[PDB]
């Protein structure tokens, strides 16, 4: 059963900062699917990156999504306002589905 | 291209409820739905999984033998029964669809609140 | 002493919801009743109130006339029928019970959420003006900005002006078009998620409130205004 | 090229209400036609759409299952059946002519004023929390103001605590009555219009909202609240 | 002690319409009851009043003959009937208690907003002349001016001279045709939105009221007049 | 088009028309009637926004029930004053004069204090 | 309310030309214009359209990368340049106001027409 | 290369004319004899006696303005806010050698 | 009751300068007179006290040894001699009467500004990191201006010790430095990566850019 | 390259200061200097300049006569010699290098404050007169206020009337009492810091400005006035 574990916890950043957001597996993620989600207060999630790389229609440049294997990471270049919200990465490579606990970016 | 969610509310514990999750804009017919959970406060949680006629039906552990996932494709509406509650299962349930390699969960339903509480 | 509420969920607009509140450690078929709402990120907000036979049940202008407040004193039970159910009836719902004098509201259940709404897991398209307010004298250059929350396609945008007591005006549609005798000092730009209304000199018949407006999909949505003072 | 509209008023909650919007100067029967309202001190709000007979008409979550948009294409005529009225529905409506790509809302009628409310002419006692938000660390002092728009009869005025994701806790009543559980370390004090709720020492779980509430009369009314971080 | 108000809206000129008062906290059949009403931006205005079985009622001038006031003591209602409504009668309409020496209007309804128009604009061609007065003396040269807010298509304007007490007289159409029998001291000319009259030498019959006049289009105006004194 | 020839009424004319003051200032309103004002039948009212009018005074100089103590009317005849003594940012409004001393009521035009 | 068409005439294969439309009776800055072509004893045939500034222009696919459609609105002119002209390019060409719902090319130009031959 | 701290709350009030400002200043020691003072600063200026003695409020000072406390905590309180009152204030303990203050509450 | 101050200005650092308050109003011979300061943004702190004399005089340890607190009664003026100024002398200086029990401050001069003074800053993110051994650190500085030759290094501090050195010219490895550190980014950008932390890595971390005659480090990120 | 001020200071009205100005980096003895100001709270100045030996130094109209700018090009020194100062004088100076096309102002000295006071301020009564201004009528009466910051003993407060182009005449004094030849319709009245003058019916020679006057102390202070149009 494949843990995925994000790291850190919480990022305390300002506006046109970057953030740089790590999720390891405790197992290879078949085929790099692995997925990354945003979460706005009281608000259901939002697909940002799938396939651990592709960015999905509408979303903007700044984030990206890399890594393969067990060591991932979304990459938010330039901090909007409305990028301060908690973000998860979800492994979808086998028949039980996981997510990471999440990282907080206040 | 959305899922509207119905159902929910507040129960005692060992009470019963039915999730609904109404399709439109896709061929519901032939994508897996997903039902994925999140705690007041802590992360999103997989609970359950069905797709075409003659695939397993999926749940998590937590919810095996209490839970019932369904579908009616005539009616493109998923349905989550969920039996034998507990406190545990207070939540903000959402029904997905799951596009696997083409965009994991790309559509979510709005959520609903279910509290088991007495 | 205890209320046990039950009830509440995610439900269609006009459709029907009741809420149940189940008593317990006092003489409850005597005690005045009351439900309480809350919407989200709001204050509380009194709805209705029951008491002893002989008195008159009480709503609010809110809810007057689709809800009914009720009681079952043999089971000790309050009630809460709402039909015809709204969008801006998404709230958490408590039943209290009132003591005045001897304790206001004492007992409280522990709320339940009613949320009323026909939509998926996304948003409609959210239009943010700024700045909220420009001072500025007879002559000088207004620049307004309308942000959509995701990209507005075809650039279908447009841009009214309200004066106090008037209905809206169209002043630019498609982003850029100057409508049929608007003056060419008002001017619209942008495309995608970033908007602008340009008054090139200002005249003292150009103070009023802005409104943007996205037409780009079946779900029309406005900004909440800019006013030029 | 107008739009002549019609009907509106003061009505009571739960009644109904029938608006008409007359056009001429354009060929109504092949146009969509858009209800639009504007709540007091407020923006616009798209309600409800119309179109050819081969499509389907739109409301908002607001006002689904309640209102009825319709058309008498013989009479060059838009109508909306307002039902099952709510204070929340209180606003000037406008008809519009729905253009697209060639105009957005080119054409709007001039706007009735729809009100629901089943009051008089006075107000209810309103109370406002001061300040919004005390910023303070545990062992001070947190000093929270409740003025009452009237004086509060019997100085029948309550506080509560409300932690997220809880039910409102009874803390005081009758201004300055400590209710039962509740630590010394809070009082309350003052009459009339002028309330006070003072905690001497805060510790770190009285970290909350705090509203006050008065019920010296039939309509019960809440303070907007103070955030203690 | 409150009035509970309802009807009103928006209306056509020549339309009629009812408006409701329903009391209640005091012995209402033996209350003078009166109708106030208030023109947006304007005073209070008084309006109807009527009495105990065996008084008179009394209607303002402007309301005699097109306002009825009635009242059914056994539901505790006051009512005003409107007729023959005109833009005049636009107003928030007040039902009142009158107290008279204990206490005037005392107790007021919420108001209900009557709104007579047959359209929404407006949108008319605005003529502005310039200046509303001119001082001369015999020889002089008067120069005035009609600005219009759009363009005069084909420059259909046209100058009329009033003498008091008399019909107006055409002196210049079309801009610039000086009509058969005017004078060559009259002289007009311009185009789109900025015309003049030139009167080159003031004769002692040439001082009366000036009128520019569009006539471009189906909604003709006039300007607000020019006095040569 | 006309019902009678007049018109003929007691006329209130306030003064002034608008009052630009801070709060803790004190507002003097005055209202002044064409003839006198039999039994000193002259009221009062405060009108905010979007509201009904307030019975601030009747009677010339009686505070009505909950009017608070800095509002005070006066006078007799024909000449008027209502005092505000100590401005709150709630005292900002218009204020009505207002004659009930025959079958003709009239009001004044108002006096906006901002 | 007309369009005032001008330019086309005889050329060489290989050769270019550019047609004009001067607007009058309209708000020609907003409107979609369109040119419209028929060759010799054929069907109509559109050929491209230009809207307002942040609309997408678009073009037949037998004129894509030869033909450029342009607006001048301050002269109330329609453009088109023709570029790597055949012979299958001869034809009659009309600029028109499309209206959409509210007349389709309820306004055209008369028409000129463009011979491409050596 | 080489006390007693006073510490005001809050850091900062956002208030309305009409409200009711209350100020806290509280000694790591007891202040011997209440000899402890509060001064209004407003901006660019010196700063201004409102406060002494705890409790004494100094002359030509409005009589909103009022102190209170003893020992180790002491408030002061502006009844009802006028615009220019909103401004930093200071506590002051002055019953020792080593005279000190507090780091200041800004009213806006 | 009147205090005239005079004085201060602008000057070099270990440079001299005098203040002077000239009372009126009062019996001056008779007064404890103060001297307050209040730095740029910061809070009142006091500096001199002096008395009848019976002249016990008072510093802060701030000014004892650099300030002269002195009076002349017979021209009821007060005087404050500041030498050897430094950068965290920069303040607006009050003179005040002090009445202890009958009104503390009660009288205050208008105050004087004294300011010492005459670049590339460095912001570094984010302020803490809390990771566990394994995981990945990415450390973040961000230049107000380009830095020229891409001279920038990173440092490791462990507390209680020297910095050490882990990567300069934005991408070398100093000697003896483990793989697992590495810099990168150009102009105004740049970032250093801890790919699998250590136990022993857990220390404050500084970007420092060398490309000027004026070297600024970054305000430090903890990793905890 | 680099700009290092130094100098400045608190001085006394009528005294005097010298600014300097040192460079490097930059061939000095070329480059055309200039000085710039800013008061508090206030926008940037431009004050002085000077250049290459062979052009003239130029100065701003308030410092003319009272300023002089110069430079020793053997030390790399800009200096202005500030004459005659007045509170007016009361701001922060910068030196700065003038590029002009090659980059305006591109390098500024850190600025140092000048404070041009005598001891102020201060105890003085303040007086505050309201409203600043009153639309009336003859006939209508005019009631001014003058509220004093702290109390006036012996209400020693006056009031004058001053009409354009006039010394002002005394019409109140002792807060009660009418000078000699002032007609009784002035009154004056109050008492510690609560002060009124009063007007019973205007006359068309009663418009113009009035002012309080305080003289309680060596300080005296004027309100500023009060228009009666």
């Amino acid at each position: 059963d494949i843990v995925l574990t994000q790291s850190p916890a919480t990022l305390s950043l300002s506006p046109g900062e970057r953030a740089t957001l790590s999720c390891r597996a405790s197992q290879s993620v078949s085929s790099n699917y692995l997925a990354w989600y945003q979460q706005k207060p009281g608000q259901a999630p939002r697909l940002l990156i799938y396939d651990s790389s592709s960015r999905a229609t509408g979303v903007p440049a700044r984030f990206s999504g890399s890594g393969s294997g067990t060591d991932f990471t979304l990459t938010i270049s330039s901090l909007e306002p409305e990028d301060f919200a908690v973000y998860y990465c979800h492994q979808y490579s086998d028949i039980s589905p996981t997510f990471g606990q999440g990282t907080k970016v206040e | 291209v959305q899922l509207v969610e119905s159902g929910g509310g507040l129960v005692q514990p060992g009470g019963s409820l039915r999730l609904s999750c109404a399709a439109s804009g896709f061929t519901f017919r032939n994508s897996a739905m997903h039902w994925v959970r999140q705690a007041p406060g802590k992360g999103l949680e997989w609970v359950s999984s069905i797709w075409y006629s003659g695939s397993n039906t999926y749940y998590a552990d937590s919810v095996k033998g209490r839970f019932t996932i369904s579908r009616d494709n005539s009616k493109n509406t998923l349905y989550l029964q969920m039996n034998s509650l507990t406190a545990e299962d207070t939540a903000v349930y959402y029904c997905a669809r799951f596009a696997g390699g083409w965009g994991a969960y790309d559509v979510w339903g709005q959520g609903t609140l279910v509290t088991v509480s007495s | 002493v205890q209320l046990v509420e039950s009830g509440g969920g995610l439900v269609q607009p006009g459709g029907s919801l009741r809420l149940s509140c189940a008593a317990s450690g006092f003489t409850f078929r005597n005690s005045a009743m009351h439900w309480v709402r809350q919407a989200p990120g709001k204050g509380l907000e009194w709805v209705s109130s029951i008491w002893y036979s002989g008195s008159n049940t009480y709503y609010a202008d809110s809810v007057k006339g689709r809800f009914t407040i009720s009681r079952d004193n043999s089971k000790n039970t309050l009630y809460l029928q709402m039909n015809s159910l709204t969008a801006e009836d998404t709230a958490v719902y408590y039943c209290a019970r009132f003591a005045g004098g001897w304790g206001a509201y004492d007992v409280w259940g522990q709320g339940t959420l009613v949320t009323v709404s026909s939509g998926g897991g996304g948003s409609d398209i959210v239009l943010t003006q700024s700045p909220a307010t420009l001072s500025l004298s007879p002559g000088e250059r207004a620049t307004l900005s309308c942000r959509a929350s995701q990209s507005v396609s075809s650039n279908y945008l447009a841009w009214y002006q309200q004066k106090p007591g008037q209905a809206p005006r169209l002043l630019i549609y498609d982003s850029s078009s100057r409508a049929t005798g608007v003056p060419a000092r008002f001017s619209g730009s942008g495309s995608g998620t970033d908007f602008t209304l340009t008054i090139s000199s200002l005249e003292p018949e150009d103070f009023a409130v802005y409104y943007c407006h996205q037409y780009s999909d079946i779900s029309p949505t406005f900004g909440q205004g800019t006013k030029v003072e």
